[PDB]
């Protein structure tokens, strides 16, 4: 039947366009992916990253390792990941983990004082009322003695700690 | 927080390991490659 | 004819780059000093089985190899495979296509019937020798590629990640498309009619192996073991 827009038909007799979409999802070698890319960078701060999944935690800094064209991430000896390719700039930056440690409190017992200092092991407190680093850490709320005795408290590399009184 | 480890009210003279301290991340970053490949549905949907 | 393989048929194995690491990789390699078919293309195509997996060897120079077919039952009534290396462009299609029992494909006789599914292109990947590996563990035709100018020689080599087709079609029986100069554009002959240059095509079929890749400082494969070869290795 001719469907004859004159303004005289009423509104169920209008050109309606319409289209309809069907999926497949049996034997999926998946070659369709609507979402997009959805992208965010930044650099030199801990952060979640995700570069084609490889999802971590750790600061990404500029790298100077040399990788192949097809090659998309690095691991150093036993399976750990140290580099990823941007898939956007392609320049491959380096993972290195999050500042982290064990802390210890130094104290000369609730007996004596309450008194406590806290050893942060093998942190450099450049990153996190006396500062004072060692190499076995960094050491807060202990002041560094110029005076030699006996090893009271060990706090390692040579290094120990006692009430003064 | 050296007495909750412990689990007593009391300590004596020594170096206690009590937590772990680690850097918590700041925020989230997504990356993929430049995804431009683009089907014709809007070629196909605006058909005449 | 057959002949022995050298070191030669080693590739990187998951994409990923090591620096100054040993590593122990147990995947579908290609046994060393093992037999691989010889058969020479100047003379005499049979149908040739697919294995789990599949290492081509072409040392041309005049391009006398164009491509590849591959398939189940190579009929209309399964799902196939075609790859070709035009001069300008390679063109890959997952066409089900019916190809004859010799694809003379220069005539353009390769096959009858034709209706397509999935397709491809880039660039063509071409005295000259061609490693190419075919891999289908998964749902995914994987193409390794190497190409090195010198009989196979001694020495290493790696093959890098080239294609990776997601398609999950039976790879099963497979055949080579030749090229021949100046021939009939018919299927009555088979690379005869004219002197077709010295073109040999070596076929072995890999087989799951352990190897112990050295990886040196820039990323690059440089020698390999098999832990199945000798005693020592
Ligand atoms: C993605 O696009 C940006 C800007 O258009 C460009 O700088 C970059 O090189 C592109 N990357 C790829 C892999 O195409
Ligand atoms: C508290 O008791 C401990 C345990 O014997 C002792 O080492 C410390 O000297 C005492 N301190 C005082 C102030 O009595
Ligand atoms: C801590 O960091 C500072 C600044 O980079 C450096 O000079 C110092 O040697 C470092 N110390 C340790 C123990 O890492
Ligand atoms: C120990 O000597 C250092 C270096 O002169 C000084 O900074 C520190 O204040 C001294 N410690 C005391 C307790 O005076
Ligand atoms: C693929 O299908 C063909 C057709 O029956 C069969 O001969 C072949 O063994 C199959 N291969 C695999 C790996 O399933
Ligand atoms: C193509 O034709 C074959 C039979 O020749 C049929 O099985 C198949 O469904 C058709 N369509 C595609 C996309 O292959
Ligand atoms: C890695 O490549 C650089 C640049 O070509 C080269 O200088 C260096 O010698 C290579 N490394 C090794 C171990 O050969």
């Amino acid at each position: 039947r001719s469907y004859g827009f004159r303004p005289t038909y009423g509104v169920g007799h209008q050109p309606y366009r319409v289209v309809v979409l069907s999926f497949e999802l049996l034997h999926a070698p998946a070659t369709v992916c609507g979402p997009k890319k959805s992208t965010n960078l930044v650099k030199n701060k801990c952060v979640n990253f995700n570069f084609n999944g490889l999802t971590g935690t750790g600061v990404l800094t500029e790298s100077n390792k040399k990788f192949l064209p097809f090659q998309q991430f690095g691991r150093d000896i036993a399976d750990t990941t140290d580099a990823v390719r941007d898939p956007q700039t392609l320049e491959i930056l380096d993972i290195t983990p999050c500042s982290f440690g064990g802390v210890s409190v130094i104290t000369p017992g609730t007996n004596t004082s309450n008194q406590v200092a806290v050893l942060y092991q093998g942190v450099n407190c450049t990153e996190v009322s006396n500062v004072f680093q060692t190499r076995a850490g960094c050491l807060i709320g202990a002041e560094y003695v110029n005076n030699s005795y006996e090893c009271d408290i060990p706090i390692g590399a040579g290094i120990c700690a006692s009430y003064q009184t | 927080e050296t007495k909750c480890t412990l689990k007593s009210f009391t300590v004596e003279k020594g170096i206690y390991q009590t937590s772990n301290f680690r850097v918590q991340p700041t925020e989230s970053i997504v990356r993929f490659p430049n995804i431009t490949n683009l089907c014709p549905f809007d070629e196909v949907f605006n058909a005449t | 004819s057959y002949t022995n393989s050298f070191t030669r048929g080693v590739y990187y194995p998951d994409k990923v780059f090591r620096s100054s690491v040993l590593h122990s990789t147990q995947d579908l390699f290609l046994p060393f000093f093992s037999n691989v078919t010889w058969f020479h293309a100047i003379h005499v195509n049979p149908v040739l089985p697919f294995n789990d997996g599949v290492y081509f060897a072409s040392t041309e120079k005049s391009n006398i190899i164009r491509g590849w077919i591959f398939g189940t039952t190579l009929d209309s009534k399964t799902q196939s495979l075609l790859i070709v290396n035009n001069a300008t462009n390679v063109v890959i299609k997952v066409c089900e296509f019916q190809f004859c029992n010799d694809p003379f494909l220069d005539f353009r006789v390769y096959s009858s019937a034709n209706n397509c599914t999935f397709e491809y292109v880039s660039q063509p990947f071409l005295k000259n020798l061609r490693e190419f590996v075919f891999k289908n563990i998964d749902g995914y035709f994987k193409i390794y590629s190497k190409h090195t100018p010198i009989d196979l020689p001694q020495g290493f080599s790696a093959l890098e990640p080239l294609v990776d087709l997601p398609i999950g079609i039976n790879i099963t029986r497979f055949q080579t498309l030749l090229a021949l100069h100046r021939s009939y554009l018919t299927p009555g002959d088979s690379s005869s009619g004219w002197t077709a240059g010295a073109a040999a095509y070596y076929v072995g079929y890999l087989q799951p192996r352990t190897f112990l890749l050295k990886y040196n400082e820039n990323g690059t494969i440089t020698d390999a073991v098999d832990c199945a070869l000798d005693p020592l290795s």
